[PDB]
């Protein structure tokens, strides 16, 4: 690897100078070469390693989105036939994002899943791995697409049963799984019903909560309770 | 329009 | 070259489509595959060329100039020694925007200046030039800054001199060239009366051209005034 | 604050 000649707390510190300066592919490959040097992540380790990964994946879907529609648009009656390069130049896009999904599944599991332990590191990459074959399904057609579904299932479920045993309702982690596998269920899953459940639910145990809380940790946990609140605006 | 999922920290 | 086995008109094509999806580094290797079919290429084409160019420069730049901050406060006084990480880093971005700047002058040399022979066209190339070398002289610092400097000027004075022969006051090349090379001397040559004069003149020569417009060519010229009048408010 | 350059057209 290009990173394998570099100390990990440099690392580290060149994955925060690429944040401030907007420099997300920079930041993820840093934070790539920290973890292939084979020593557990911090909880702000962690949290480095998913902001990097979420900004290039999301540069990657949003353009995947536009290139879809014109492609849809087309096929329609009465496009007029423009020959193979909206097809050719959206097939590009999808081989790269399904590229950085491969590679963030693939440090989930060698070695990152097996050796956490503690309830908020194996939840985290759990929900990880969910989120990453989510959006390997986002773009699925053939004839892996049911199995790619479950594999985000199977993972979201693990996370989220480890989750009710282990962490308060208000924890910030749990709030976003539950958010996320809720999505999954409406987007993916055909399941609207099971999602708006699942948020709802997800809501009402968390507002119970709040009373144990600090103010700072209020204010975390609030901010999730809030996008759960603006799905079940958008969904009834 | 696109329902929200979990931002960053 | 990897697009050298890509007919000119689907890199033109898969350009635009890069455009709406704001992938701009896929953009800018379209248009430099275009360009190396070794055709002169069109008004539309060349503003395509440069849109592609100074988003990817525009990106590098926002991110040098957020870590060369971060370096100065480093060696203030009474700061913390953290090592060669802000330093390396800073330097790793630098030469990737010199790398960008390197690859656009060869694409003018290599051969669109010398085939371009229309005003509209040479100047376009011309103030090109003198933007890129100008990119280059924001993070020079050594034996060749002088010479770098000297390089957009000449470049920028050559385009000015055909544009005031061959072009209307109004002309939006003209202006946009004008606006340039006041900042030009702002900023990189350290004459602000230069700067200042070159903007009241150029505004003040524009303002008596508009009776001769239409609708839609007044729109196009005034919307680059207003960064004149712009520059020259935050100057006065 | 940093002066305005030519814009995209
Ligand atoms: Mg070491
Ligand atoms: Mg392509
Ligand atoms: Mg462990
Ligand atoms: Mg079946
Ligand atoms: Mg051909
Ligand atoms: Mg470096
Ligand atoms: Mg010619
Ligand atoms: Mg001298």
């Amino acid at each position: 690897g290009a990173m394998g000649s570099m100390e990990r707390a440099s690392l580290i510190q060149k994955a925060k100078l690429a944040e401030q300066a907007e420099r997300y592919e920079d930041m993820a490959a840093f934070m790539k070469g920290a973890v292939e040097k084979g020593e557990e992540l911090s909880c702000e380790e962690r949290n480095l390693l998913s902001v990097a990964y979420k900004n290039v994946v999301g540069g990657q879907r949003a353009a995947w989105r536009v290139l879809s529609s014109i492609e849809q648009k087309s096929n329609e009656e009465g496009s007029e036939e423009k020959g193979p390069e909206v097809r050719e130049y959206r097939e590009k896009v999808e081989t790269e994002l399904q590229g950085v999904c491969d590679t963030v599944l693939g440090l989930l599991d060698s070695h990152l899943i097996k050796e956490a332990g503690d309830a908020e590191s194996r939840v985290f990459y759990l929900k990880m791995k969910g989120d990453y074959y989510r959006y390997l399904a986002e773009v699925a057609t053939g004839d892996d697409k049911k199995r790619i579904i479950d594999s985000a299932r199977s993972a979201y479920q693990e996370a989220m049963d480890i989750s009710k045993k282990e962490m308060p309702p208000t924890n910030p982690i749990r709030l976003g799984l539950a958010l996320n596998f809720s999505v999954f269920h409406y987007e993916i899953a055909n399941s609207p019903e099971e999602a708006i459940s699942l948020a709802k639910t997800t809501f009402d145990e968390a507002m119970a909560d709040l009373h144990t809380l600090s103010e700072d940790s209020y204010k975390d946990s609030t901010l999730i309770m809030q996008l759960l609140r603006d799905n079940l605006t958008l969904w009834t | 329009d696109r329902p929200d999922t979990e931002p960053e920290p």
